[PDB]
């Protein structure tokens, strides 16, 4: 959408999640910087009116900001003129069932925008948990039209926020714990109209393949595989649900999304690669079929959902100035790819500690698997790094352009793994793993790295006592500001990782912080309210090592230091 | 299995040792009812046709409504 992009170029605004097209997540605002940060204080808040994990964050446009929730997923609008009064309140009636099949935790990923229209006025769109598209008009909070995408008795639900390109508005899918068949939906965003869907495993039709798909790496697999690379019908109920982030290359007119896992976690119930389950995607926006398409994780072993966001920049490869994505994938490697071509151009580990591949051979496209970290029926897998929770989680992370460095908030979790074998019945879980999770062998849960993302070199690395799982802002005042499961928000000089800030917020932070522009003043603004899958065992009352899928024995300690909330604060000098 | 023997591109998938080809008649068979796997495509083709209809209402009257017993 030329409009919507516009508006990201704007400091004033805060249009979508990933603040622009290219999930820089990096401001040109330097009134905070790194020689003031130390007096920055709150400048006022607002709650939610929840519990639970408050994923993503405000959005800003035209002087009004924007809040969501996790489930019900209310939604509300505050002019920044009158920071006190709620402009106007969605309040979504669902079917308390939704929570029920929402593995960890009722979370949200946020609100998308689109400014007025041919189409016509500017609108708000909210994905529910209960699996409805809802769009919204930003000015008034009026329902324009709801739709269906997902049906909460099959176990599928929505997670991820929606993403508008052009007249379209793109909806994910979830639930692959519950044996959910990913898909991505474009609806019209005049009346809600499906224009296309793109499905992640089975006939090359439900794909939504172009003719030239992998044409550049024909290596990578090409046709068939979606039903070729599954026995029989398994890829009925075989994952690849997207729930994580998008990107978008107007001048190529290509949207970029991960696909997440296979189902079950039980790998010995589903030989083959599972394709196209861990797949990094460039589909036309259009039509939605794909120009290429780089499974990550064949066959996955480690419920590596390969969902993480996608950070585009142009940077040379070997001399040549190359438009690239760049992925850190939960399964511990950072990917850079051509964005017009799907090259790859790297795939590094994230933490040396990686261990189920050894490394990525860049010529055939193909991690080579260290069997001694492989899962399997009949046998406890010990000390695989990442775990499940991965090296990188759903955070957005950031890209300073003059420092050519990416700054991520890194996890450092490692596990034992035992599947078991379980029937599918829809509607109900399809997991058939029994984990422990544990620190990394650094000894502890986190990790704020910066790096160069075409050469691997890190140009800087801190500990953190909880994983770092809400991503990260960068600023051209040369910081980089995240928030801490144990209920910070920081901010560290981008040259060196020194912490210049640290300010005492009531709850975990699962979100991003974003910054924008207010009548001459920057503020800076995040969620706290902790939750998510780290939060599982204290949202729950979990005790239970394995419970969570593994992440309540790991996190046993996160409830010494947060309780839950729902708060939005706001900083400024 | 390390991943790097591929029968066809993009296709690497072998056997752990001592694990079967095909899980279909082995002590892994995972036997689902076909009945079960295609509840979902079953519920995706149901909120399609529910969906077409509220676009249908709405290009012919101009005014947005959800629930289809309304139409």
């Amino acid at each position: 959408n030329s409009e919507l992009d516009r508006l990201s170029k704007d400091d004033r605004n805060w249009v979508m999640q990933t603040k622009d097209y290219s999930a820089t997540h990096f401001s040109r605002l330097t009134e905070i910087n790194s020689h003031n940060v130390k007096n920055l204080k709150v400048a006022w808040t607002l709650s939610t009116g929840t519990l639970h994990g408050h994923e993503g964050a405000p959005l800003v446009v035209d002087g009004i900001m924007y809040i969501h929730t996790p489930f019900p997923n209310n939604v509300y609008a505050v002019d920044l003129n009158d920071t006190r009064k709620m402009l106007w309140q969605y309040k979504p009636k669902q079917n308390p069932a939704a929570r029920a099949v929402a593995c960890c935790d009722v979370v949200n990923r946020g609100l998308a925008y689109v400014p007025a229209g041919e189409h016509g006025p500017a609108k708000i769109f909210l994905n529910q948990l209960d699996g409805h598209i809802v769009a919204l008009n930003a000015k008034t909070g009026e329902e324009i039209w709801k739709m269906e995408n997902s049906d909460i008795a099959m176990g599928s639900t929505l997670t991820g926020a929606p993403f508008v390109v052009k007249d379209k508005v793109l909806v994910g899918s979830a639930g692959a714990e519950l044996g959910v068949r990913g898909y991505v939906t474009a609806y019209n965003i005049k009346d809600g109209k499906q224009e296309w869907r793109a499905y992640a495993t089975g006939p090359d039709e439900d794909l939504l393949l172009d003719k030239d798909f992998n044409k550049d790496n024909p290596h990578y697999g090409q046709f068939g595989l979606g039903l070729s690379t599954w026995e029989g019908d398994a890829w009925k109920i075989g994952g690849g649900t997207n729930w994580g982030w998008y990107a978008y290359d107007p001048k190529l007119d290509m949207i970029y999304y991960g696909s997440g896992n296979p189902a079950p976690w039980n790998e010995t119930m589903r030989p083959g690669d599972n394709k196209w389950t861990m797949t990094i995607w460039g589909r036309d926006a259009d039509t939605g079929r794909a120009k290429f398409g780089y499974q990550k994780t064949p066959h996955d072993e480690w419920d590596y959902a390969g969902v993480n966001y996608m950070g585009l920049s142009e940077q040379e490869v070997d001399g040549k100035l190359t438009p690239l994505l760049t992925h850190p994938d939960r399964n511990g490697l950072v990917y850079t790819l051509n964005r017009e071509t799907g090259a790859l151009v790297n795939a590094f580990k994230i933490d040396d500690t990686v261990n189920w591949v050894k490394k990525v051979d860049l010529k055939t496209g193909l991690p080579i698997r260290d069997p001694e970290y492989s899962t399997r029926m009949d046998h406890n897998a010990k000390g695989i790094c990442p775990s499940a929770m991965g090296y990188h989680n759903q955070g957005i992370e950031s890209y300073d352009p003059d420092k050519k460095l990416f700054f991520m908030g890194v996890n450092h979790i490692c596990m034992d793994w035992e599947p078991f074998m379980l029937p599918y019945r829809a509607g109900q879980f399809f997991v058939g793993a029994t984990l422990n999770m544990y620190p990394g062998p650094k000894g502890m849960l986190g990790q704020v790295k910066a790096m160069n993302a075409v050469t691997g070199k890190m140009e800087w690395e801190v500990p953190e006592k909880f994983a770092v799982w809400g991503g990260t802002l960068a600023t051209a005042g040369d910081l980089v500001f995240y928030g801490t499961l144990d209920g910070f928000i920081k901010a560290r000089d981008t040259r060196t990782g020194e912490l210049k800030w640290q300010f005492q917020l009531p709850s975990g932070v699962i979100g991003h912080p974003i910054t924008y522009q207010h009548n001459g003043k920057q503020y800076i603004a995040i969620y706290s309210g902790v939750g998510g899958w780290p939060g599982v065992g204290l949202v729950f009352d979990l005790k239970d090592p394995t419970a969570g899928l593994g992440a309540v024995g790991a996190f046993r300690e996160l409830a010494h230091y947060t309780q839950m909330g729902g708060s939005v604060f706001v900083f400024s000098l | 299995y390390d991943g790097t023997h591929c029968k066809a591109p993009g296709n690497c998938w072998e056997p752990k040792p001592g694990y079967p080809d095909k899980v279909a008649g082995s002590k892994y068979d995972p036997k689902h009812d076909p009945n079960e796997l295609n509840k979902q495509a079953e519920s995706i083709k149901a909120m399609e046709a529910r969906n077409q209809k509220r676009v249908e209402n709405y290009a012919k009257t101009g005014k947005f409504v959800y629930k289809v017993e309304d139409i």
